[PDB]
């Protein structure tokens, strides 16, 4: 009652500790990094698009972001 | 000449003016057996707010451009919902998806919402945004004669006239512009 | 080399894949049995809502798709016409299909399209094999290169677990082969019947406890052929908004006036059955011949159960006839198995005609009609597949004679009560455990379908494709088929999963969830009345022991 | 004009309607006063702004006739005072008792060429029978290898799969058996279904919406009729067999359709069929084809009896007449439990058709899928017949045989009548007109006319005296054939309250390749005595 024929992939956890990974300065940054680059991503419907439409509305979402806040200063 | 044993035949206009003829007992049971699914959003949750949004979004964006004067930007916008909204709601004859025998398909979305019932809540919404926006905007920037007579004309024939229970499923044919019409 | 492989057949000793087809259980602690519902009124469903913004985002995304589909295509037709000649007249001849009617399935599922088919080698147990395809051009054809992963599975309809191929069921089907053939004689009404066709209409009947039943040999074919035997032009068909397509097609085909009414709501039945009766027949006002309620047993899409005792007596002052479809609840449902009208309570000759299939429990094609005894005797003649019609071959009915008695207890002496009790418990384990992560789930708090809700549009596609390489399998709907701002994921449990199982389930979709910012949970789904968000070990430790306990869930 | 009268009454009638309208107007006259222009234009909107929301809800106009002077007194006498009908009338149930007390049930045996039958609840007992009734025409599922594939498909796949054709469902042995069969018939491709009754009202409604036209044979089988019903298009009808009618009705729908000078041209469509189920006369295939090459029409042809039976190898009716099946018929729909030997039904096509159908038919999409040890099976068949050819040249020396000898005959002459085709594998029988009168005085135009009123006023009892002494005679016949010799035979049971279209009461034998001439020869003689000590007295 112990044996089967699948094969488990292991957790993201698990796969991180046999590693050896447990530090933390520029260490906290790349997690925090990943996490903002869901958000974004998510919420927009950038997988339902093509690669040409995609590439525009990459670069609408830069440059309004970029006008708005540059004439904030100014 | 013979006719057929059953007989479902469109019929195209003959006169300037028509309307639609009303549907028989075939059409009724079709029509009636699956609710639809173009005109069940309307009342959902979160389905008033949204024009709100669109058109705050739509002031914000046309006026980022450095050169545009307060009066273009508001014919900028009040152009672009007038025109948008005309064409979702008054223009797209039928159903997108498969409906069973095709007996949506002479209707308009405007007289297909919430089951050609009129004076509902929704259509009270709908026909008081775009007066409530045309006067803001006549206030809020002062106009001369020429922009102010244009953006009512657009306004008027645009976005009130045929939401009126008067224009309900009436069909306009010109001999040029628009082709034979489909009445039944 | 561009087709599907044919997969050839692993090998291995006997011990190991009696394994693979059915877990055994951990321990006696893992069981758990239903308790009737006798006496108390059905409470009102309670739902859940996520923020504003997220509804707010999805309205966002489905304009612009829509804005963009319709582009594409103008383009295209209007100026470069050379690639589309499969949408265009070619020489007096009409296209097969038009754009709009399709503008859907082309330019808003294409993309998806990789999870929806996938193919399969191998007998449908706790962990299913897949074969290995490439994806090329953008799903336009695939190319398959000969491997197979398992995967457990979520999808499969073996509720029961009797999809096994070592044991008496299948032992049973082999020795028909010797005895009989593969071979159907002709139509029902002239060749092709036999005895075991007879002891199988007499053991249904037993089985659910009307006076008699009839077999035929598809779903879809025993409702699609059975309504236009005793309805006409004059006739009044009251049906809920939410049925299943081979109801409805028997409608259409009658020709019967169809009145519908809201999901849920039984004071506007009342209401329009008090109107109805009154104004008549159209055009000529007259009154009408016999008015008919269909309803039915058990909605996959929303899990929630119908309220029968209401329903009885509706159709007792009033003078309507009623009719009830149990499909999903036949042999997995209730105390022992027998549906909805044990879990209630509701004696079993209030309803008029009752029906079911085979499929989904007891693990063969078929169904079953079953009523009084003058109702049968004038539809075996007045019916059109009886006469016209196939007839079922033997194999399938062997095995359906031997589910029919185990559950029932008869060959088996303790397999039913300890396979009635395993997928209750499993149900009751998952459904509370995800309420406390913080997920939102509907339900009824026994259905073995678990709805998880997904509402942005590109969350969909990203979840299901993340977990196949986690090596689970799952199935997802969209907008055609369910409301704008509520699209789902469906789970589906089975007899064979195990606590283990759920557990690392569990920890899967945790990671998931949290990755994709999926927890969205309020206050009304528990039963204090604030918001939760617990962790996964404290999650693990103590839901097992306190999802037998009924005063935690909600509905 | 006098235009302007109206308007006075409705902005003065709005005015007062609303609580407050000489005060507001006022107050946007004094603000606004400059120019009369605007003033005029703000006084118009937001008016009817506020009366078309100070309205109340106004239901449309329906066929039903409102009541809406009927006291609560009333509404409650009505309801009290309504009496509904049963649910299935038990009027004349013992009168149709006969045809359900009749039926041969076979006790433990495979149906084959010798069985052994009881009738009527156990009551009676006959053994050792020769069967003439069966279905299947060349007994290959009962052979050796067809077996052993089965056995192994069920010990490694199991009974069934558990899943809809959407996801799980389909499998790797669903996609070779199409492959198979679309490779074996010449097409491009093929799809599966799970029963073939259900196989025409899933796939013309697809094809077919309102605004079409549909030109079917005079007469034609009941799952066509289902799917011309449910297909909600303009139907016409043209003479059994008769060229020249399908050419003036296909001349005139023509010449109509230019003269209307339409935008853009429907969809049309040809429906008829092979080896016809009623009848079992063959269609001629190359007018059909030169006429739809010619008038820009579509074709579709039903085959269900002449998958097996036709051509020198069993490709159909295209191989009997020499042509290609990929241009001469453009939809092609069969059946595999007639011929093949199993359960299910498929549908020949392109591949513009086959993709289209795999998402907009109802059949496929909503249902599951057929189990494995089904396929298996048919494909090994496929694979033997391909193989060797000689089961197909005894089936066709048979049945010449057997229409040769009893459409031969002389004595039978004024009885009965042969309307079958020398290559179909199953003889039917019907009475002369003559005859039929003589003992039960009336005719088939009577009965048709008599039904197609009765259904239009649709009455809520159905019977007609006449039509069912006629089938009591018919089961006298095989009765009396059964009793005195060993020779099993059965009849065209049809439902007649289900019928559109004309039909008579008929009388059928079946063959098959396993039989041998010397037991044929004999069973011929038999059916004849039986037909003529019945008839003669
Ligand atoms: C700032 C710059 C500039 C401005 C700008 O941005 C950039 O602004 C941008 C914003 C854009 C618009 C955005 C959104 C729409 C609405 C869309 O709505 C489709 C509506 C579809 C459904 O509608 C029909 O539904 C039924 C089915 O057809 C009809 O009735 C039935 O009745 C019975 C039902 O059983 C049966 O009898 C029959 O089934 C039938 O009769 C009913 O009458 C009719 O309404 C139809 O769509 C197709 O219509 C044509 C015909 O199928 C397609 O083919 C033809 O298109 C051209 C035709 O001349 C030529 O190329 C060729 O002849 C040929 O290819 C065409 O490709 C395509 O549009 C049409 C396009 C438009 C205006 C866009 C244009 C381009 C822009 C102006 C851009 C623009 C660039
Ligand atoms: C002189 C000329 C000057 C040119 C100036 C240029 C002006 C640009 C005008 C752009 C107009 C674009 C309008 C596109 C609308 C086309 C839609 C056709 C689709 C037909 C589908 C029929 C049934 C499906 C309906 C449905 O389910 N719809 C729903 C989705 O599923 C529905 O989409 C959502 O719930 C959201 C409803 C948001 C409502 C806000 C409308 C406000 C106006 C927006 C215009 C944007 C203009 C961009 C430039
Ligand atoms: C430039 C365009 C936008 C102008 C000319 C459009 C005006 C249209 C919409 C107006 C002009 C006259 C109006 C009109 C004329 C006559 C009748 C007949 C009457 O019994 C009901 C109202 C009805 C049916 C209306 C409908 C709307 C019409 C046709
Ligand atoms: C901006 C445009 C659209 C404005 C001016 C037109 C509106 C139309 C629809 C209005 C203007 C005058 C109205 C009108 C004039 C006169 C009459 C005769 C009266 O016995 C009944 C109402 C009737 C028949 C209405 C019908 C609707 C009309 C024609
Ligand atoms: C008055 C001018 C400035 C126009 C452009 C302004 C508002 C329009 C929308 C209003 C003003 C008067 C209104 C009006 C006048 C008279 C009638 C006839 C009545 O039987 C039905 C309503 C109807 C048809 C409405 C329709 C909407 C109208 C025409
Ligand atoms: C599953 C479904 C069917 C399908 O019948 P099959 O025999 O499995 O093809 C019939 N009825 C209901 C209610 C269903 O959900």
């Amino acid at each position: 009652q112990h044996k089967s024929s699948m094969v488990y992939i292991p957790t993201t956890k698990e796969a991180k500790r046999r590693n050896g990974k447990s530090e933390g300065i520029l260490n906290t940054i790349e997690e925090v990094v990943e996490k903002l680059y869901w958000t974004y991503y998510i919420h927009l419907p950038f997988y339902l698009m093509a690669s040409f439409d995609s590439f525009f509305l990459h670069v609408f979402f830069l440059t309004i972001f970029s006008l708005s806040f540059f004439g904030i200063l100014k | 000449t013979t006719e057929p044993v059953k007989d479902h035949r469109r019929r195209r206009a003959a006169a300037i003016i028509s309307h639609v003829e009303p549907e028989t007992f075939e059409d009724e049971n079709d029509q009636q057996l699956l609710p639809n699914m173009n005109a069940t959003w309307v009342d959902q949750r979160g389905a008033w707010i949204i024009h709100v949004v669109i058109i705050i979004l739509l002031k914000l964006f046309y006026n980022l451009f450095p050169g545009v004067t307060t009066e273009w930007s508001w014919t900028l916008t009040n152009m672009t919902y007038v025109i948008g909204s005309y064409v979702m709601f008054h223009l797209i004859k039928g159903t997108p998806f498969d409906f069973n025998g095709g007996a949506y398909d002479n209707l308009t979305m405007w007289e297909q919402i919430d089951d050609e019932t009129l004076y509902t809540p929704s259509r009270k919404f709908l026909i008081s945004v775009p007066i409530a926006l045309f006067l803001v905007s006549t206030h809020y920037a002062h106009y001369d004669l020429k922009l102010f007579s244009w953006n009512c004309f657009l306004t008027t024939f645009g976005a009130v006239v045929p939401k009126l229970p008067v224009t309900h499923r009436l069909r306009i044919s010109i001999p040029g512009i628009t082709g034979r019409a489909q009445i039944s | 080399y561009t087709r599907v492989p044919l997969c050839e057949p692993e090998e291995l000793p006997d011990d190991i894949q009696k394994e693979n087809e059915y877990g055994t259980l951990d321990s006696p602690g893992h069981l758990y049995q239903v308790k009737s519902r006798h006496g108390k009124p059905l409470p009102e469903p309670v739902v859940d809502t996520p923020p504003y913004y997220i509804s707010l985002l999805t309205y966002l995304n489905y304009l612009i798709l829509i804005i963009l589909g319709h582009v594409h295509d103008f383009l295209g037709m209007t100026f470069q016409k050379n690639k589309h000649l499969d949408l265009l007249e070619h020489d007096g001849l009409a296209p097969w299909f038009s754009n709009f009617e399709s503008f859907y399935v082309r330019r808003i599922k294409m993309r998806i399209d990789d999870c929806f088919s996938r193919p399969t080698t191998g007998v449908p147990g706790r962990f299913i094999r897949c074969i290995d395809r490439i994806s090329h051009n953008i799903n336009e054809y695939f190319t398959y290169s000969g491997a197979v992963y398992p995967c457990m599975n979520l999808s499969s309809y073996n509720y029961l677990g009797f999809a096994q191929s070592k044991g008496q069921c299948t032992d049973a089907a082999l020795e028909s082969v010797d005895k009989y053939s593969i071979q159907s004689g002709g139509p029902r009404a002239q060749i092709g019947t036999t005895d075991l066709h007879i002891k199988a209409e007499k053991l249904v009947a037993r089985f659910i406890g009307k006076e008699d039943a009839l077999v035929f040999s598809m779903g879809y074919g025993t409702n699609a052929n059975l309504f236009n035997a005793f309805l006409d032009k004059k006739c009044l068909v009251i049906s809920d908004e939410l049925n299943h397509t081979s109801i409805r097609t028997g409608v259409r085909l009658s020709g019967a006036a169809v009145r519908t009414f809201k999901h849920g709501d039984m004071v506007g039945l009342e209401k329009l059955i008090r109107e109805q009766i009154v104004l008549g027949q159209p055009k000529t006002n007259r009154p009408w011949k016999k008015i008919l309620i269909c309803a039915e047993g058990l909605f996959s899409m929303e899990g929630t159960l119908c309220n029968l005792p209401k329903l009885v007596e509706l159709k007792k002052k009033y003078k309507c006839y009623l009719f009830i479809d149990e499909a999903h609840s036949i042999g997995a449902m209730g105390p022992t198995g027998r549906g909805v009208c044990e879990i209630f309570g509701v004696d079993p000759k209030d309803v008029d005609i009752l029906m079911g299939t085979f499929t989904k429990s007891f693990g063969a094609a078929g169904g079953y009609i079953a009523a009084d005894q003058w109702i049968i005797d004038r539809l075996r003649l007045d019916l059109t597949t009886v006469s016209y019609s196939e007839s079922m071959p033997a194999p399938v009915l062997a095995q359906t004679i031997s589910s029919l008695q185990t559950i029932s207890g008869e060959i088996c002496p303790g397999q039913g009560t300890e396979r009635l009790q395993r997928i209750a418990f499993n149900s009751r384990y998952l459904r509370l455990a995800l309420q406390r992560l913080g997920f939102i789930v509907y339900g009824v708090a026994d259905s073995p379908v678990i709805p998880l809700l997904l509402y942005c549009p590109s969350k969909m596609p990203a979840f299901s494709r993340m977990m196949l390489q986690r090596r689970i399998a799952v199935v997802v709907v969209a907008y055609p088929a369910t409301p704008l701002i509520e699209s789902r994921v469906r789970f589906c449990m089975s007899a064979s999963l195990t606590k283990e199982d759920i557990d690392y389930l569990l920890r899967h979709v945790s990671e998931v969830g949290d990755k994709l910012n999926l927890k969205s949970n309020s206050g009304k789904s528990s039963y204090d009345g604030k918001r939760q968000r617990w962790d996964i070990e404290e999650v693990i430790r103590r839901t097992p022991e306190d999802c037998k306990d009924d005063k935690y869930f909600v509905n | 004009v006098t235009t302007s009268s109206y308007l006075w009454y409705y902005f003065n009638l709005v005015l007062t309607q609303i609580p407050g309208g000489q005060f507001i107007v006022s107050y946007i006259k004094k603000s606004h006063h400059d120019d009369p222009y605007r003033t005029t234009v703000e006084i118009g909107l937001i008016l009817y702004g506020i009366i078309y929301y100070l309205s109340k809800p106004q239901q449309k106009k329906s066929l039903q006739a409102q009541k809406p002077n009927l006291s609560p007194q009333e509404i409650d006498a009505l309801i009290e005072d309504w009496e509904p009908e049963p649910l299935v009338d038990p009027s004349a149930t013992d009168e149709q008792s006969w045809r359900v007390a009749k039926t041969p049930v076979t006790m433990e045996m495979p149906i084959q060429n010798h069985i052994t039958i009881t009738r009527n609840n156990l009551q009676e007992k006959y053994t050792n029978v020769f069967n003439l009734a069966s279905n299947n025409f060349l007994q290959l599922s009962a052979t050796e290898p067809v077996k052993e594939v089965v056995k192994t498909t069920i010990k490694n796949y199991g009974v069934g799969a558990c899943g809809p054709a959407g996801f799980y469902g389909n499998q790797d042995v669903h996609y070779t058996l199409e492959y198979d069969l679309a490779q074996f018939f010449g097409t491009q491709g093929s799809v599966l279904y799970g029963q073939d009754f259900c196989a025409a009202p899933s796939v013309l409604p697809a094809f077919t919406k309102r605004g079409d036209v549909i030109v079917a044979d005079d007469q034609v089988s009941l799952p066509v009729q289902n799917a011309l019903q449910l297909s909600r298009s303009t139907v016409y009808y043209f003479n059994h067999n008769d060229m020249n009618s399908l050419e003036c009705l296909l001349n005139e729908l023509t010449e109509q359709e230019k003269l209307e000078k339409l935008p853009a041209i429907p969809r049309k469509f040809i429906v008829t069929e092979g080896i016809f189920h009623n009848s079992g006369d063959l269609a001629p295939l190359p007018e059909l084809t030169k006429l739809k090459n010619k008038y820009k029409f579509r074709l579709f042809v039903d085959e269900t009896f002449s998958i097996g039976v036709l051509g020198a190898t069993g490709r159909g009716l295209s191989e009997h007449f020499n042509m290609d099946r990929a241009t001469a018929i453009d939809i092609t729909v069969g059946s595999m439990a007639t011929a093949l030997g199993s359960t299910g039904g498929f549908v020949l096509g392109d591949s513009v058709m086959c993709l289209h159908q795999r998402i907009g038919s109802n059949a496929y999409c909503f249902s599951a899928c057929l189990p494995a040890y089904t396929v298996t099976s048919v494909s090994k068949v496929l694979k033997l017949m391909d193989s060797n050819n000689d089961a197909v040249q005894t089936l066709q020396k048979l049945s010449k045989s057997l229409h040769d000898s009893f459409a031969s005959d002389d004595s039978l002459r004024s009885y009965v009548i042969v309307t079958s085709s020398p290559v179909s594998a199953v003889l039917h029988l019907q009475l002369t007109p003559a005859y039929r009168s003589r003992k039960f005085g009336y005719t088939c135009e009577q009965l048709f006319e008599t039904m197609s009123a009765l259904q239009k006023k649709s009455q809520t009892n159905k019977f007609i005296e006449p039509y069912e002494e006629e089938e009591k005679f018919l089961q006298s016949i095989v009765d009396h054939a059964l009793i005195n010799y060993n020779v099993l035979i059965t009849r065209n049971t049809i439902v007649l309250k289900q019928e559109t279209l004309p039909i008579v009461p008929s009388l059928k034998i079946c063959c098959n390749a396993a039989m041998s001439p010397e037991e044929l020869k004999n069973a011929c003689e038999s059916v004849k005595q039986s037909i003529l000590a019945c008839c003669q007295e």
